[PDB]
């Protein structure tokens, strides 16, 4: 849990100039077949622990899907670009 | 054996009192007396840390045969 706490906070921390030029989150839900590039929802990571289960952590995460994982980003997909796009 | 050396009690030596004068053919008083003792818990220790006490429910029943009057 703690782990994953500190993971969650360093991808929430490192996105101060706007958007990570990097990747989103990866959502591998294995369960049922299915696949997403994900964010983390203004929700966030909310952890709590209750007197019931006293030993037991629960964690709440909610998510915002940006797209299929099988599609590769919208800007970085290669034009046909015949000819020449920089003419001399 | 004799009363005047018996160490335990029982019925026959007991007497019911109600506003100054002995209840006539009873056959059982019974008490019930609880504190709701409750112990408090706590979060990453699963035994609970002491007991408190909550509310005197406190309960007598008396079961008697009819006198034929009073």
């Amino acid at each position: 849990m703690e782990e994953l706490q500190s993971r969650v906070s360093e991808y929430a921390m490192q996105g101060g100039s706007g958007n990570v030029s990097g990747s989103y989150l990866q959502f591998f839900n294995f369960t049922d077949d299915s696949y997403y590039k994900v964010h983390l929802a203004p929700q966030g990571l909310k952890i709590t622990r209750s007197k019931d289960e006293p030993l037991l952590f629960r964690y709440e995460i909610t998510l915002v899907v940006i797209g299929s994982l099988t599609e590769a980003d919208r800007s970085a997909v290669t034009t046909e670009e015949f000819g020449n796009v920089k003419p001399n | 054996a004799s009363e005047a050396k018996q160490t335990v009690h029982t019925g026959n030596t007991v007497l019911l009192m109600i506003k100054g004068k002995p209840v006539g053919r009873a056959q059982s008083a019974s008490g019930q007396r609880e504190y709701g003792t409750t112990g408090v818990y706590e979060i990453g220790s699963i035994m609970p840390q002491e007991h408190v006490y909550l509310r005197y429910e406190g309960t007598i029943t008396v079961e008697r045969l009819r006198m034929k009057k009073e």
